[PDB]
């Protein structure tokens, strides 16, 4: 006595479902990150230099002490 | 001046690890003829003391020659300090 129940989709329909490709830019130019890396490579060798320099007067340094320890 | 630059641009297009490798060796190459420091790196170097620096025998005709690490004759690397 009673309706016909079977399963059937909502009154109306069911809300879109995607399916295209999604695959977002999500980038920096390329400029920018050859910018980048440029910038750290220039920083790097001034701390480098100065390092370097340094390191070269103390083995000066030690080497003095050494000549004056020899005879 | 625009074929070269046509070059360049299929260059760039196609080989970019070449292009790379290219700029990066022809400036190793050219750059330190360029530079001041240069002389400064053989100035560097000849100023390290590897071996003990023999005294020479007096004859009283040196006047540029100190008889004392001290004395202001002789070389110096206050350069070197700064530097
Ligand atoms: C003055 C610098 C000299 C010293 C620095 C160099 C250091 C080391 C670099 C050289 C290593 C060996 C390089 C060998 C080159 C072989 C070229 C070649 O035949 O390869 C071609 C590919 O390359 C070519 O097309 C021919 C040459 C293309 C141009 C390459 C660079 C030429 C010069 C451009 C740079 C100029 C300098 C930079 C200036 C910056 C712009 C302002 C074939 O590729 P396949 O792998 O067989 O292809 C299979 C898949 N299809």
């Amino acid at each position: 006595a009673s309706k016909v129940k079977q399963d059937m989709p909502p009154p109306g329909g069911y809300g879109p479902i995607d399916y295209k490709r999604n695959l977002p830019r999500r980038g920096l130019s390329g400029y920018s990150m050859f910018a980048v890396g440029i910038g750290t490579l220039l920083f790097g060798y001034w701390s480098m230099m100065k390092w370097n320099r340094e390191r070269r007067r103390l083995q000066i340094e030690d080497f003095e002490a050494r000549i004056a320890l020899m005879p | 001046a625009g074929r070269i630059a046509s070059f360049l641009k299929n260059a760039w297009a196609k080989e970019p690890v070449l292009v790379a490798s290219f700029a990066i060796g022809g400036l190793a190459i050219i750059l330190p003829s360029l530079s001041p420091y240069t002389n400064y790196a053989i100035r560097i170097n000849r100023a390290t003391p590897y071996n003990y620096p023999v005294p020479l025998r007096d004859d009283g005709n040196m006047p540029d020659v100190p008889s004392h690490p001290q004395d202001p004759q002789g070389p110096s690397l206050e350069w070197l300090k700064n530097l």
